């Protein structure tokens, strides 16, 4: 921080963590909307088959 | 070394964008496959009757 202003490693790490959480957020919301555990086979395909 | 790191960073970012495009391609194809599967199931039921 106090050394440098050209980059913000804290901001970059926070953005990465936010994206990682957002993936699961989207998965949970679509799962609830559809009402099906297996949707679009982005997961275990044996269950889909 | 700064030049090398800049080149690597730009390349990795563009590669991430390309991978996102690939995910989009896969999603579209799989949706089409799902519709085809529903049609085939209905055809099988019709054959059974």
């Amino acid at each position: 921080m106090a050394q440098v202003i050209n980059t913000n490693s804290l901001s970059l790490i926070t953005q990465n963590n936010i994206n990682k959480n957002q993936s699961a957020l989207s998965s949970s919301i679509e799962r609830l909307s559809s009402g099906l555990r297996i949707n679009s086979a982005k997961d275990d395909a044996a269950g889909q088959a | 070394i700064a030049n090398r790191f800049t080149s690597n960073i730009k390349g990795l970012t563009q590669a991430a964008r390309n991978a996102n495009d690939g995910i989009s391609v896969a999603q579209t194809t799989e949706g089409a496959l799902s519709e085809i599967n529903n049609n085939l199931q209905r055809i099988r039921e019709l054959t059974v009757q």
